[PDB]
């Protein structure tokens, strides 16, 4: 617990112990009320007059201590602030120094170097996957003739309804942009 | 030696915010001050009164003289590539500059930055420039400022008029010196 | 204690470069992304995706 | 509560758009992986018939 | 998303199209593991009978 | 030109110029930092001006 | 440099770089005088 988070703790206690004291008082203001009428029904005058004296003493102890406790509120509330935003500006310094360090470790020139290698390396996994497929297709040549592969899509096609011819070898602008190079 | 530029314009910045933070707290504060001048004209403590109202024309030219600052913060601000850039004063900022560097001994009580800004401003252009500033023999200097911040009492008048618009509405009742309406 | 630590000056100080700090990680992801958006171009015809 | 709704708005296309970028490298290093270890396995079966 | 849609669209294919291929592999080397145990049993078979 | 205007800003600009003032040598530099050159576009030149 | 940083760390204002008692001017300005 940080000093300040003690004095918060301590502020927010005296608070509460205020709001006590007058709840205390008010339960004892309607205590004295009841024993000033059983003092005037049996007719002793003088102790009916110091329990109406204790009630109105009561009576404003009690607004004494509310208005204070709403004083001490109004600065727990505000210690409340200066304990959150020094805890955000600890973390936002600690933040700062953390990402200082990771942009010099990795700065902009490393990162298009490194994003560079990647793709560079991921072309050659692409032409390392096709010549393994070229040689299993070739290698198995023999378990998968031409001919039966569109003989069994043109089967499948014919049962589907679709007109398309299996056997044979089944962008405007590409086309226009192609033109454009020639003609110059 | 002695002037930095991050100096100035990083100060020049907080003074604003400073500023913008203290006209709103006294505004407000104003008006919790006039509910006790209605107070005491109800008690009929007029001759107080009087005194009272010294201290809410005092605030209120202040809050006033606060506007003219941050005008002139916020000017140095937009205007900031031609401080860096010159080594003359130029004349659409001498009004500006001046008046900062007289007024930060009036205010540096409440605007604690507003001292740093006036001596980067004398680092700049020179002590002798600064000594002719703060006694305004540069005549330079806002007159209006140099009014709302001047040590004198308010005129009866000014005093009596605001007692009336106060009474006014709050719906006290008030009479007026009469001597003084005269005066007038 | 803490506000001669940290007064407003140093405050100034490390927001501007947290700020500053966090354009440096936006140009960053972009370009990340951009990288990959490259690296899958022929998986996302731009076409098909149309 | 209208500056958070449009903030969490934005963060969550921000978010969704990153998700989509990382999932096609994570896609891409999973070829990688798995060629790896087909391209192991053939080595061996290459060494073992020899 | 419709990126997201279209670009798995076209990694099944790819993945779809590379299990193709590692299967015929894993077929054909199934012939060789179960030729190897034929012809050491026929050899085995050949030395006893000597 | 405009890197030391910017550099505050764009710090990556910095490196282009001195890269470009690597390539055609020094005083090229000089000569285009001032317009000394003649050939810095003149609407950039406006548009960051110091001027009210 | 060091004190400078040192200052900066703990918020201290006073510039390290630079090189950094009126009844003691008052009675010299009085011998001057006479």
């Amino acid at each position: 617990m940080s000093n300040m988070e003690k004095h918060l703790f301590n502020l927010k206690f005296a608070a509460k112990e205020l709001s006590r004291s007058a709840k205390k008082c008010d339960k004892e203001e309607k205590a004295e009320k009841a024993k000033i009428k059983k003092a005037i029904q049996k007719g002793n005058m003088e102790v009916a007059r110091i329990h109406a004296e204790n009630a109105i003493r009561q009576k404003n102890q009690a607004v004494n201590f509310l208005r204070m406790s709403a004083r001490v509120d109004a600065v727990a509330a505000r210690v409340q602030t200066a304990v959150t935003m020094g805890k955000v500006t600890k973390s936002m310094a600690g933040v700062v120094k953390s990402m200082d360090a990771t942009l010099k470790t990795m700065n902009l020139e490393k990162i298009s170097a490194l994003m560079d290698k990647f793709e560079h390396q991921f072309e050659t996994l692409d032409v390392q996957t096709q010549q393994m497929e070229d040689t299993v297709s070739s290698t198995t040549t023999l378990t998968t003739p031409q001919n039966q592969v569109d003989m069994l899509l043109q089967e499948m096609a014919d049962e589907a309804g679709l007109d398309l011819n299996m056997e044979l070898p089944q962008d405007e602008l590409s086309q226009r942009l192609a033109r454009l190079r020639d003609q110059v | 030696s002695g002037f930095k530029a991050e100096r100035l314009r990083v100060n020049l910045r907080l003074v604003i915010n400073r500023l913008k933070l203290l006209e709103k707290k006294k505004t407000e504060l104003a008006q919790k001050a006039r509910k006790e001048i209605a107070d005491y004209l109800a008690a009929g403590k007029d001759e107080r009164a009087r005194i009272r109202v010294e201290h809410i024309i005092r605030e209120d030219y202040l809050v006033e003289a606060m506007e003219i600052l941050e005008l002139y913060c916020d000017l140095l601000l937009a205007r900031f590539g031609l401080i860096q850039s010159m080594k003359e004063l130029d004349s659409g900022l001498a009004e500006s500059v001046s008046t900062l560097i007289w007024a930060a001994p009036r205010l540096q009580s409440e605007v604690a930055e507003l001292k740093i800004v006036a001596d980067q401003l004398c680092a700049k252009y020179s002590k002798e420039y600064g000594k002719l500033c703060r006694t305004n023999q540069i005549g330079t200097v806002n007159d209006r400022l140099m009014h709302k911040l001047s040590v004198e009492a308010p005129p009866k008048i000014l005093v009596e008029r605001y007692l009336i618009e106060i009474a006014k509405n709050y719906n006290v009742p008030y009479e007026p010196d009469s001597v003084v309406m005269a005066e007038a």
